C-alpha cells in the first residue's frame, strides 16, 4: 500500500 | 476475463482487508484505484491506496500523474461510478457516498  | 482488483481477489478476502485497515488506521481511507479499461494512458501496477480523510481529489490526481510522469500538458481524469468529481472533493466525502459493499472506494483515471 501507498499512504498518500 | 478481466484483469481489475476485484477479479484477482474475492468478496470475502477483499473486506477482510477494509476492515483490518479501518482497524489499524483511523483516519485512512481505502482507495483502489484503476485504469480506466479503454484509457491510453500508462496503467500503474499499483493500485492501492490509503489516503487522509481531507484528501482532496485535485490532490490524488496531481499523485497518480507523478506516478505515471504525466507531461503535465496531456490531461487525466478521475472517475467513481461514471461520475467526474470535482476537484475540491474530498474523499471522505466520496466514501460516504461511494464506498464499494466490500470496504473499498473504487476510482478510475484516464485522458
Amino acid at each position: 500500500w501507498e499512504e498518500l | 476475463m478481466k484483469s481489475t482488483f476485484k477479479s484477482e481477489y474475492p468478496f470475502e478476502k477483499r473486506k477482510a482487508e477494509s476492515e483490518r485497515i479501518a482497524d489499524r488506521f483511523k483516519n485512512r481511507i481505502p482507495v483502489i484505484c484503476e485504469k480506466a479499461e479503454k484509457s491510453d494512458i500508462p496503467e500503474i501496477d499499483k493500485r492501492k491506496y490509503l489516503v487522509p480523510a481531507d484528501l482532496t481529489v485535485g490532490q490524488f490526481v496531481y499523485v497518480i500523474r507523478k506516478r505515471i510522469m504525466l507531461p503535465p500538458e496531456k490531461a487525466i481524469f478521475i472517475f467513481v461510478n461514471d461520475t467526474l468529481p470535482p476537484t475540491a472533493a474530498l474523499m471522505s466525502a466520496i466514501y460516504q457516498e461511494h464506498k464499494d459493499k466490500d470496504g473499498f472506494l473504487y476510482v478510475t483515471y484516464s485522458g
